């Protein structure tokens, strides 16, 4: 499964949230940003390591980051 | 607290696409937001975006 | 001399070239009437050849064995034996066009930075001020060394951003 | 006389003598600061790796300034080399 | 085993050794890592 | 379920796509990732490793001599070696119709054989083999040689044979014995083959293992070696009138410095070799005795690295703090030895084709261009492994904080100087090099020679004179006797060297016209290409605007994504990817030089290529299209004759190098999802439903198809070339 | 400091003004750093002393009348044998180099050892039997070290002379003082390029 690990960099923008395609990051409460809002990869285990969310990620370099490592069915989006 | 509003100051992270190079401050969020001085600047980085919140020690007028 | 290289104007093969070159033409200009548009017109060619084949030589280019001009690179030899014309001399030639149409543009790059939006003056290029900048890169050797000896041709290495190493 | 013994001799005597007296002292004081200060201890410990690690029969010479059988079978390996040296480059070239 | 070196090959070794090294061992080789290779763990 | 197919790595053992067997294969001998491996286990393993690829080369040597030996013709082609084509092989195709096994019957057979192009036999006499028996019992030899190797990986992997870290770790030994006793006693054990053997071989002398013990390599005897008077075994020198194997003309000295080469063989003197690996030899055992060990006397490297920092602070801390980082990275180490082994093994091929070192090879013209070639694609290769390990090193094994301020630190800081400077030359090298081409073009297209520009590389022309070539006239050094150094080897190999370099007969500094200046440039313009892209590779290896943190997502990763514009290829695995292409592409002009200027100097038409290799036309149609005539008539619908496989292997190449366009232009996708629909077909079909695939089909990864694109690529570049380098040079 | 090599200049800091000879000429900077500054200073007066004897011995040879600087090792290739002041010495380019090596080896090295860096470029002691030192010494240092700059400057003047000139020194002096427009490093041919 890909690793996806989300940074201080954290804005709370929820966009990485509402970008995702396999329902893998949530928005839970945090106190570093005005937006009192990080957002937290509960599920990379339906991570197809699409990137969706770098995409839409705002902050310098990039907050979330997916790190491709080992595929399986649902890391390769298999539906054989 | 953090550099004057609309002030330019020289950007220091080092995986910044500003860095060393100038932005002005559009803010500085007073609380304790990890990240406060909002800097905004003229050149885009590779995704478009022209701005980012830099830390105070990030920043250096 | 230099390097077997003998004279073009000593060149056998070089005559032939010309003797079998302009008669390739002249075959070529019995098949048209005398007069003919077509015929003019070879006969111009068999001219400029006939002339071209004689301006090189009176150059003294020195050619081999096939009879083809060759040209001298070492400055030494280009100089002390009178061949400056060829590369040498040409290339100051180049490299002050260069340098001209180099520090011209620098020279406008630097005013439009500042100017107002100055990456909406590279796309609609202002054309006066780009026809004011054009003259000033004549003196470019002069006005480059003076930045050189004042500091302000290159930027200091702490306002240049560096990917990360 | 001046047949190999006369050149391979010299040779060894030279080198032995100037590496015994003169740079002798050198020799050492550049094998310290090499060996200990900039170059730290090699083989830490482990395996039979005892084979890196410095032998003793070296460390044992009564020779005054210390003249180790590795010292005298260097200056001297240096000597039967100059000894060859002059002597078959006389022989022709 | 005979003239001088005695391993020198027979005359019908080629017609032996290509065909066995290029259609039997291969397919030994092929059958024996796909066994090997589909193992379940 | 999980598989076992790659017990190395879980993951992929896990994997339920297809994709396991294809990286099992590949992140196979990559030990540093492999699950639980430490750096002891890693070192014992490759150590190990060593042995075996020791094992494939002595045993692919022994086959060698064993098919010359049992299917060649040694013995006739030592009687006539300018007649007789040495026999490789020969083939048993069971599928060869009666006119291919006449053809293919050549080299004096009863069947249809395989002339080798190699060019082993050359050697194997010039070395002192003469008949069949020598070459058996070399291969058995070398086959228990084989043999020994591989017990010795099976012995180093079992407990307490298993050499600890700090053993390979131990720098200082290991240089001292391998160049005392691997280079030095290996290069005066050859010197005592060639005074005992070769030479008096090639004297018309059997001294084999029957007579060594009782035959005097020099009629005198170690006498002078003792006595000093060393001169004696330079006395006597094989005249000009001495045939290589025969007595005529045969000398007695065994170790002299004539220079040049044998008239007949127009190879260098065997007596002038055996002298150069003795005097090699004594260099190489006292440059041993040089590193510290376990006695005393001795240099410590860290202490020689630590003490070389430039007092002005311009290279920062210096070497100071390198040793470390050498010793504690093996793809630091790797990357040295690829660099080193890549450039040596191109000065085999630039010093073997003008200096032959073995008898009757110039002869042999088609071996000649299949050794140069070999060697300059294999040191390509290397190179690229050379920087593609420095990659490697930048992003697994190296320490931004130990190296602080040292020389290797001290780059990544101008790495953009570096990189944008490689940027400039090779510009103006390209819009130049190609511009003087493209303008003689139009000038030979409108007729006007003359007009062309021909530029005189004057530059080499008096390297030439100084080394003595006269044609130029500049009377330079060696060009003019009453020089010093003229008159100092006057005495020695400088007879010799004016009479070889001054005759046009062979390739000791060929005569160079305008046509090679542009054609050098050329090939600067590859090495800096190729250089630039490997460079950028390496010190972006770990940092880049565009990904930072590229360390982070290690060597090989397909992209990160359409982010930031594009992150195709950004991987530093990329560079090497790239770099390929213009490495071959280097090579190619570099190859195709050497085969026309010698295919023209072998002709006799000398002016063909002083002429047509000033415009790029000249190339296509007086090189490749004009010599491409006889190999692609190996077979036409009137009969095939003996380059019938070179024509077939010519063909098959473009197909391989076609195919692996496919893997390149197009990308995974448009593949995946066609998988999808002949996967729903297959479980749709009846009687063929019962049947299904253990692993679920899936397309090749974005990386995999890179490298599996480019391996075909490469294949053909190289197939297509070696049909045509050889069909061409053996076809006249 | 003993005056400065371009009136106007200033500066040189890293040369400090106790250096015995300090006029100021370091324009590639060389002796910034102290630890160079220290073996530049102890190897220029070790230059100037042997340059001074070479200096003199050039000119001594031709000037008493026994030969020139450049034609002495000829005897060793010629195959003749050496001769100081006339008097046949009895020794081979062999004996010679020998003897040379282990002498140089043992006092180079005596020198070297020594660990003064004030006493290793002026020891004193049995080197000044006169004691000339006493009294004032760093004016005499001055004379040694300008007047060996002088020397070391010469040796070099010597070899150029004889390279392109190929003429002795006390004879191309005087080819220079009979025609001086005429015999000059200009009218050579190796010195100027046209
Ligand atoms: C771009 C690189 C380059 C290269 C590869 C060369 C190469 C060469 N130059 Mg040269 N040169 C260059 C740049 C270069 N030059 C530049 C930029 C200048 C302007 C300052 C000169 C000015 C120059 C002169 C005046 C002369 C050469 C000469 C030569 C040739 C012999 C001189 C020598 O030994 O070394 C290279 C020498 C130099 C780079 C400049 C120093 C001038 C040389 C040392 C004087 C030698 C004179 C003597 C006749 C040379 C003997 C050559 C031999 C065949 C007899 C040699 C093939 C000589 C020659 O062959 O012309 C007749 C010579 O006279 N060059
Ligand atoms: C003011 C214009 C300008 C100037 C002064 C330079 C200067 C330079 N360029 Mg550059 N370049 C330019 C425009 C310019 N470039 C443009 C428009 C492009 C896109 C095609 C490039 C693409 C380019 C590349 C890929 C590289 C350089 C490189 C370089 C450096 C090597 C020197 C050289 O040989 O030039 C090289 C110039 C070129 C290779 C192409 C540019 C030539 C154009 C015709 C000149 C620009 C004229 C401009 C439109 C005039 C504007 C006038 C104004 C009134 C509108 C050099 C300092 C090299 C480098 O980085 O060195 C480390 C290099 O790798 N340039
Ligand atoms: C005298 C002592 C000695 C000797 C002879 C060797 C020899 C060798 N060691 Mg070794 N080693 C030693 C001591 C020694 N070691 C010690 C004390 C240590 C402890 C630190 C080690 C630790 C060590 C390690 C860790 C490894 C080796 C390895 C090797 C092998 C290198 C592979 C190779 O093929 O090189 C051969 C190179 C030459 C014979 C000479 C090079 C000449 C160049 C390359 C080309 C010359 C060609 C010539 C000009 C023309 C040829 C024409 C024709 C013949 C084709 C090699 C045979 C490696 C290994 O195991 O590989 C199996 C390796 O992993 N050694
Ligand atoms: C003694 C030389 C040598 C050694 C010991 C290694 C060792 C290694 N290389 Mg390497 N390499 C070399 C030379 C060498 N290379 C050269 C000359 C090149 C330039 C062509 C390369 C280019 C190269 C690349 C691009 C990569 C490696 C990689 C690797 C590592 C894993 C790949 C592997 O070996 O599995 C087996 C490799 C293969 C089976 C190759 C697959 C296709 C080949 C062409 C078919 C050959 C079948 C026989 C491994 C530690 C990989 C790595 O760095 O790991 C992250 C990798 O990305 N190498
Ligand atoms: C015939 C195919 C081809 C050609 C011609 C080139 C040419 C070039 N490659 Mg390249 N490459 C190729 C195939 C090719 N490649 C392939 C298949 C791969 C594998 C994917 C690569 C991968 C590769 C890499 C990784 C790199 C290169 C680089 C380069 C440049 C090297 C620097 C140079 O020489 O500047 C010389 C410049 C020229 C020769 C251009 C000539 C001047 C032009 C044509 C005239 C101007 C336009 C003209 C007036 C009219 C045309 C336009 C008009 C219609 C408007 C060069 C221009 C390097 C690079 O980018 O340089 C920094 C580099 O990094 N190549
Ligand atoms: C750098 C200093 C130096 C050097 C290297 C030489 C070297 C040489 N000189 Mg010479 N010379 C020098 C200074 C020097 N000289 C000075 C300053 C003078 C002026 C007095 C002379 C006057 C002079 C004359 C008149 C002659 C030479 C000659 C010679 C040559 C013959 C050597 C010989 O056979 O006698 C070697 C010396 C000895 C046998 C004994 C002297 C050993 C010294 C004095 C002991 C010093 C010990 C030291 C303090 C501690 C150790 C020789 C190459 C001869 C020559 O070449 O003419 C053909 C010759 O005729 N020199
Ligand atoms: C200051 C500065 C600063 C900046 O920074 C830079 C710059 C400018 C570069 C610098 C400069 C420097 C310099 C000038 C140097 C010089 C050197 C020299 C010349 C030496 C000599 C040196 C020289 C010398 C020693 C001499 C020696 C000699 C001798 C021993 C002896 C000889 C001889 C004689 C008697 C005679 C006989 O018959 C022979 C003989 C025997 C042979
Ligand atoms: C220690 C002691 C102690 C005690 O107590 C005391 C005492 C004894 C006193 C002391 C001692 C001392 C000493 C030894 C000294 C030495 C000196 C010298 C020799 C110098 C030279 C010195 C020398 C020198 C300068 C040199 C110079 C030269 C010159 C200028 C020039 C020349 C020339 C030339 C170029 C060329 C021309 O054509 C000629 C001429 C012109 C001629
Ligand atoms: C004599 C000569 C040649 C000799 C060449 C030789 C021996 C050495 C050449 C060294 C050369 C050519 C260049 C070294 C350049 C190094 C540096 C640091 C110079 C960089 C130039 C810069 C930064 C200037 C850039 C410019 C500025 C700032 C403004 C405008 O001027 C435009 C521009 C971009 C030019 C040969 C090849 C024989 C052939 C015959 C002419
Ligand atoms: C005890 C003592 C002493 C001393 C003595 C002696 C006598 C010493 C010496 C010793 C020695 C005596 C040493 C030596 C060493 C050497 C060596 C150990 C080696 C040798 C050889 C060589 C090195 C050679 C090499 C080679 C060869 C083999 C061949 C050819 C080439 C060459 C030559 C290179 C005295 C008396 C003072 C006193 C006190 C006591
Ligand atoms: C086979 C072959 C090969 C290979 C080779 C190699 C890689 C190795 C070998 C090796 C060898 C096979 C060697 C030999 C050896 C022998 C010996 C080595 C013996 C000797 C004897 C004697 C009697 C001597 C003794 C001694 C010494 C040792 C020291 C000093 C002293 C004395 C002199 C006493 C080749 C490929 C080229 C080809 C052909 C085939
Ligand atoms: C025609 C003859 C031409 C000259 C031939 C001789 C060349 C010069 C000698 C080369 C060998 C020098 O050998 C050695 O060098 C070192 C380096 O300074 C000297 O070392 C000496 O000065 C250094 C300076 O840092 C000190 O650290 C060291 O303690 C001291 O002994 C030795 O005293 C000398 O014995
Ligand atoms: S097209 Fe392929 S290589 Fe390029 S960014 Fe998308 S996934 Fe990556
Ligand atoms: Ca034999």
């Amino acid at each position: 499964s890909h690793i996806v690990k989300i940074y201080d960099t954290c804005i709370g923008c929820t966009q990485c949230v509402r970008a995702c395609p396999l329902d893998v990051l949530e928005m839970v409460p945090w106190n570093g940003c005005k937006a009192n809002q990080m957002a937290s990869a509960p599920r990379t285990e339906d991570c197809v390591g699409c990137k969706r969310c770098e995409t839409a990620c705002p902050t310098d370099f990039l907050s979330v980051r997916v790190y491709l490592g080992s595929e399986s069915t649902r890391s390769m989006g298999l539906s054989y | 607290v953090g550099p004057k509003r609309g002030s330019q100051v020289k950007i220091l992270r080092p995986e910044s696409y500003w860095y060393n190079q100038t932005g002005k401050v559009v803010s500085v969020d007073q609380s304790g937001i990890l990240y406060p001085v909002v800097v905004r600047f003229e050149t885009q980085n590779y995704a478009g975006v022209t701005t980012n919140n830099f830390a105070l020690d990030e920043v250096q007028p | 001399d230099i390097a077997g290289l003998t004279p073009c104007s000593e060149s056998a093969a070089y005559a032939k070239r010309l003797k079998n070159e302009v008669k390739g033409l002249n075959k070529r200009l019995k098949n048209y009437e005398a007069d003919s548009a077509p015929a003019i017109a070879l006969k111009a060619t068999i001219e400029r050849t006939q002339n071209r084949f004689a301006n090189y030589a009176k150059a003294g280019l020195l050619c081999g064995a096939d009879g083809l001009p060759h040209l001298i690179s070492d400055p030494g030899l280009a100089l002390k034996y009178g061949h400056a014309g060829e590369v040498f001399i040409p290339t100051f030639g180049f490299l002050y066009v260069a340098g001209w149409i180099g520090y011209v543009g620098r020279l406008y790059l630097n005013m439009v930075k500042g100017e107002a939006k100055p990456t909406e003056k590279e796309i609609i290029i202002d054309v006066p001020a780009a026809l004011r900048l054009t003259w000033q890169g004549a003196t470019w050797p002069v006005q480059v060394v003076a930045e050189l000896r004042a500091n302000t041709l290159t930027e200091k290495a702490e306002n240049i951003t560096i990917s990360p190493r | 006389g001046l047949e190999p013994y006369l050149q391979v001799c010299a040779g060894t005597a030279t080198m032995l003598a100037v590496g015994r007296f003169a740079f002798l002292p050198l020799h050492r004081r550049d094998l310290e600061r090499s060996a200990a200060t900039a170059g730290p201890k090699t083989t830490g410990s482990t395996y039979f790796d005892s084979l890196q690690q410095e032998a003793s029969f070296i460390t044992s010479t009564n020779d005054p300034a210390g003249f180790t059988l590795i010292d005298t079978m260097a200056w001297g390996a240096l000597g039967h080399a100059l000894g060859f040296a002059f002597l078959a480059a006389s022989s022709l070239q | 085993a005979a003239g001088s070196y005695p391993f020198v090959p027979p005359s019908w070794a080629p017609s032996v050794f290509v065909p066995l090294t290029g259609l039997v061992l291969p397919a030994i080789a092929m059958a024996t890592l796909f066994v090997y290779i589909e193992k379940d763990n | 379920a999980t598989k076992l197919f790659p017990k190395f790595s879980q993951g992929l053992a896990q994997d339920p796509t297809t994709r396991r067997i294809w990286f099992g294969l590949a992140v196979a001998h990559d030990f540093e990732s492999h699950d639980g491996m430490t750096e002891e286990n890693l070192y014992q393993k490759i150590f190990a490793s060593h042995f075996g690829q020791l094992a494939i080369i002595f045993l692919w040597t022994s086959g060698n001599l064993f098919h010359v030996a049992w299917q060649g013709n040694f013995e006739q082609w030592g009687a006539d070696p300018i007649h007789v084509r040495p026999i490789a092989h020969a083939i048993w195709d069971p599928h060869f119709g009666q006119p291919a096994v006449e053809a293919f019957t050549r080299g004096g057979a009863s069947g249809p054989v395989n002339i080798s192009t190699s060019g082993v036999y050359q050697w194997w006499y010039t070395i002192g083999m003469r008949t069949n028996q020598d070459l058996y019992v070399g291969s058995v030899f070398l086959a228990l040689v084989s043999a020994i190797f591989l017990f010795a990986s099976w012995l180093h992997l079992q407990p307490s044979f298993t050499p600890s870290l700090s053993w390979f770790k131990d720098a200082e030994s290991r240089l001292n014995h391998h160049l005392s006793g691997l280079f030095g006693v290996s290069s005066l054990a050859w010197t005592g083959h060639l005074v005992h053997v070769a030479i008096p071989e090639s004297r018309g002398k059997h001294v084999g293992w029957d007579n060594f013990l009782t035959q005097l390599p020099h009629p005198q005897g170690l006498t002078p070696f003792w006595t000093g008077n060393w001169a004696a075994y330079a006395q006597n020198p094989d005249s000009a009138s001495h045939v290589f194997g025969t007595s005529d003309g045969a000398g007695e000295a065994i170790l002299t410095f004539l220079g040049g080469f044998h008239p007949q063989t127009q190879s260098l003197w065997l007596t002038d070799m055996a002298h150069h690996h003795l005097a090699i030899a004594v260099i190489f055992i006292v440059a041993g005795h040089m590193y510290r060990t376990n006695f005393g006397i001795g240099h410590r490297m860290s202490a020689i690295l630590d003490a070389h920092v430039a007092p002005s602070g311009r290279l920062g801390a210096g070497h100071k703090g390198l040793f470390e980082t050498v010793n504690n990275s093996l793809h630091f180490q790797l990357g040295l030895a690829l660099a080193s082994v890549g450039t040596i093994c191109s000065l085999v091929a630039q010093h073997m084709y003008s200096l032959p070192p073995y008898a009757f090879l110039a002869n042999d013209f088609t071996t000649q261009a299949s050794l140069y070639t070999h060697h300059q694609y294999i040191a390509g290769f290397i190179m690229c492994g050379a920087f593609a390990h420095g990659a490697i090193f930048w992003i697994r094994d190296y320490d931004p904080e130990q190296n602080k301020g040292n020389v290797l630190a001290r780059m990544l800081d101008h790495k953009e100087a570096i990189i944008s400077h490689l940027s400039w030359v090779s510009l103006f090298l390209g819009f130049h090099t190609l511009g003087l081409y493209v303008h003689n073009d139009v000038m030979q297209a409108f007729g006007t020679p003359e007009k062309q520009i021909l530029i005189e590389p004057v530059f080499a022309q008096w390297i030439q004179a100084a080394h003595g070539k006269a044609f130029y006239g500049f009377d330079l050094l060696l060009s003019s006797s009453s020089s010093s150094a003229a008159s100092a080897s006057q005495t020695l190999w400088l007879p010799g060297w004016l009479d070889a370099i001054n005759n046009n007969q062979n390739s000791l500094f060929l005569t160079i016209g305008p046509g090679d200046f542009l054609v050098h440039h050329a090939i600067a313009l590859g090495l800096h290409t190729t250089t630039l892209i490997l460079v950028k590779g390496a010190l972006d290896a770990r940092g880049s605007k565009l990904m930072p943190d590229k360390k982070d997502f290690g060597y090989s990763f397909p992209c990160d994504g359409p982010g930031r514009g594009g992150t195709c290829d950004i991987s530093a695995y990329d560079a090497f990817y790239l770099a390929v292409f213009w490495m071959l592409n280097t090579i190619g002009w570099v190859t195709f030089y050497f085969h026309w200027k010698h295919l023209t100097l072998w002709q006799g038409n000398v002016s063909q290529f002083d002429e047509s290799s000033t415009y790029l036309m000249g190339w296509l149609r007086d090189y490749l299209w004009l010599n491409s005539s006889q190999l692609i008539n190996g077979y036409n619908p009137f009969g095939m004759n003996s380059l019938s496989v070179w024509a077939w292997i010519f063909l098959f190449g473009h197909l391989v190098y076609a195919t692996g366009f496919m893997f390149l232009i197009s990308w995974r996708g448009y593949w995946q999802e066609l998988i999808e629909t002949l996967v729903w077909a297959h479980e749709k079909t009846p009687l063929a439903n019962l049947v299904y695939w253990k692993d679920k089909p899936v397309a090749l990864s974005i990386v995999q198809a890179r490298l599996v694109g480019l391996t075909h690529f490469s294949v053909g570049y190289v197939f297509t070339y070696a049909a045509f380098l050889i069909a061409s040079t053996s076809g006249k | 400091r003993a005056g400065n090599w371009l009136p106007g200049s200033d500066a040189p800091a890293w040369l400090p003004d106790d250096l015995p000879g300090n006029y100021g000429f370091d324009p590639l900077g060389l002796c910034k750093d102290p630890a160079s500054l220290k073996r530049f200073t102890e190897s220029e007066v070790i230059h100037c002393r042997w340059a001074m004897l070479g200096a003199a011995g050039c000119l001594g040879v031709e000037a008493l009348g026994f030969g020139n600087w450049y034609d002495a090792p000829l005897w060793a290739i010629n195959g003749g044998s050496p001769t100081w002041f006339g008097i046949s010495v009895p020794f081979d380019l062999n004996t010679l180099l020998a003897v040379e090596f282990v002498a140089m080896a043992a006092a180079e090295s005596r020198r070297g050892d020594e660990t003064d860096a004030a006493k290793r470029i002026y020891p004193g002691g049995a080197f000044d039997p006169l004691n000339f030192a006493k009294g004032d010494i760093e004016t005499l240092k001055l004379k040694e070290i300008k007047n060996g700059r002088l020397a070391m400057m010469a040796c070099l003047g010597f070899v150029a002379q004889h390279a392109a000139t190929g003429k002795t020194p006390l004879q191309a002096l005087g080819d220079h003082i009979g025609n001086p427009w005429g015999s000059n490093f200009a009218t050579n041919g190796v010195s100027l390029p046209f």
